[PDB]
């Protein structure tokens, strides 16, 4: 049942988001980047959004 | 078919039950480079080739 | 395999449909780099 | 299938008689051109074509 | 519209541009609101001006105006009739299509081929009003593509309806480095092609 | 030591990394120490039977 973000914001969560997995704290922001792409990298490969 | 006409299977945007394949057949030697069986068991993919 | 459809039943092509041409008909450069 | 086959030599000949044999070999993950003949397997061992 | 395959030959005359297996043709239909991916075995008929005949110059796509972009309905399989009216469609392994919007933009096109199949980008997807490519169909094409030709397009304008067409620019894509200028909303507006100059 | 009886026909299944029933359900070769795995066949005639 664990599917959402919407009031566990802030906390350190793991992640299995299509597939990626990581752990991360997820913030909600501005809408950056290519919303079709569906992830935002840095130049080193790191998930960031 | 043979070994210079071989079928290519490309996967994408689905899920697999591997081990339903992998009990169908009986293996003989395997041999990996980067990955392990068990890690293809586990993992998720772009795509798989 | 799959099904493309019912085949042509026209018997005969439509004789070079705009004539073939391969000379100074076609010189308009508008180069675009 | 009715056996096992496999290309066993590929080469173009070339020059005045066709009097040298060069080697065509295939890059990884590819096929070999001369898949062509025999698409299906070799009917014959030593089927010079 | 092109046409993509592995071996390459004269016709029976003896003019070029015969494909001799499964052959990708990309043709665009529906008056420009659709297009079709066919991996076939392409086959020259042997009817008068088609490709199997000794009366044969060259192969077109075609479609009339006025039966086939009328107002009251679209159709689309015009083009593609026009090509069955030179070849014969045999062993088709797939035929995707894809619908196009309507417009006069200018939009950019690629193709590539690697172990996971042929890929097509185009701008329509991702980024409409910019330029900047994005992968919309994979095709399981697994054969080396070692040839395309561009398929000679003729709209049947009649002299009231005579219309003039732009034209396009086909460029080589190289194993080349480059350096990238991600905008904040995530498109590319600027580069450098390194090799280019000091 | 560990041993057991064990086909030959399926000693690719006892490799590390393996993705079977063995190493799910039977045995997984642990490498803390220095290990080795070892597959031999007993001759019939000694006191070793089957
Ligand atoms: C993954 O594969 C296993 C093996 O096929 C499936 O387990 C069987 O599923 C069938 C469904 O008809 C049952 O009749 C069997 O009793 C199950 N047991 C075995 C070991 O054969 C399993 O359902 C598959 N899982 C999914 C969700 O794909
Ligand atoms: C227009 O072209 C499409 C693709 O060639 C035809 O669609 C296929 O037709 C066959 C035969 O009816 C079917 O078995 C396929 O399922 C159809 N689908 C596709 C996309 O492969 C279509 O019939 C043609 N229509 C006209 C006007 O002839
Ligand atoms: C490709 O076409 C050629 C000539 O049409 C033919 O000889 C060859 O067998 C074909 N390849 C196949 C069927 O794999
Ligand atoms: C291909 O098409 C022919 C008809 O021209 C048919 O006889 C044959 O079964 C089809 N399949 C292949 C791949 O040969």
């Amino acid at each position: 049942n664990s599917t959402t973000i919407t009031d566990k914001l802030g906390v350190c969560v793991e992640y299995n988001l299509y597939g990626v997995s990581g752990r991360g704290v997820f913030i909600n922001c501005t809408a950056v980047g290519v919303k079709q792409q569906r992830f935002v990298y840095d130049g080193f490969d790191n998930l960031i959004g | 078919p043979q070994v210079y006409n071989f079928n290519r299977l490309v996967f994408t945007n689905c899920n697999y039950n591997l081990t339903k394949l992998l009990s169908l057949f009986m293996v003989n030697e395997f041999s990996c480079d980067g990955i392990s069986p068990d890690a293809i068991a586990r993992g998720c993919y772009s795509s798989l080739t | 395999d799959v099904d493309s459809g019912p085949p042509s039943s026209a018997t005969s092509c439509k004789e070079a449909d705009m004539r073939n041409s391969s000379s100074e008909f076609f010189n308009k450069q508008w180069p675009m780099p | 299938p009715s056996s096992y086959s496999f290309i066993s030599k590929c080469s173009r000949l070339t020059g005045d008689n066709s009097h040298i044999e060069t080697p065509i070999v295939i890059n990884p993950g590819e096929y070999s051109i001369c898949k062509n003949f025999a698409p299906n397997g070799f009917s014959q061992d030593g089927d010079y074509f | 519209a092109f046409m993509l395959g592995s071996s390459v030959g004269n016709f029976s005359n003896g003019v070029s541009g015969r494909y001799f297996n499964h052959t990708l043709l990309l043709l665009p239909d529906g008056c420009g609101t659709r297009l079709w991916a066919l991996y076939c075995v392409i086959e020259p008929r042997n009817g008068s001006y088609c490709p199997g005949n000794s009366n044969y110059n060259t192969f077109a796509v075609f479609d009339t105006p006025h039966t086939d972009c009328t107002s009251a309905g679209y159709n689309t399989n015009a083009t593609l009739n026009s090509f069955k009216e030179y070849f014969d469609l045999q062993n088709c392994s797939f035929i995707y299509s894809f619908n196009i919007t309507e417009d006069e933009n200018a939009e950019w096109f690629g193709i590539t081929q690697n172990t996971q199949g042929v890929h097509l980008y185009s701008s329509r997807k991702g980024d409409l009003y910019g330029s900047n490519m994005f992968l919309f169909a994979t095709l399981p094409v697994y054969d080396g593509i070692k040839y395309y030709t561009v398929i000679p397009r003729s709209i049947r304008s009649k002299y009231s309806e005579r219309q003039a067409w732009a034209a396009f620019y086909i460029y080589s894509l190289h194993k080349l480095t480059y350096l990238l200028d991600f905008s904040v909303d995530g498109y590319i507006r600027r580069a450098v092609d390194c090799g280019h100059d000091d | 030591v560990d041993y057991f009886a064990y086909p030959l026909s399926m000693k690719s299944y006892m490799q590390p990394g393996s993705a079977g029933v063995i190493s799910q359900y039977n045995y997984k070769q642990s490498f803390a120490n220095p290990t080795c795995r070892i597959f031999a066949t007993a001759p019939a005639n000694l006191t070793i039977t089957k």
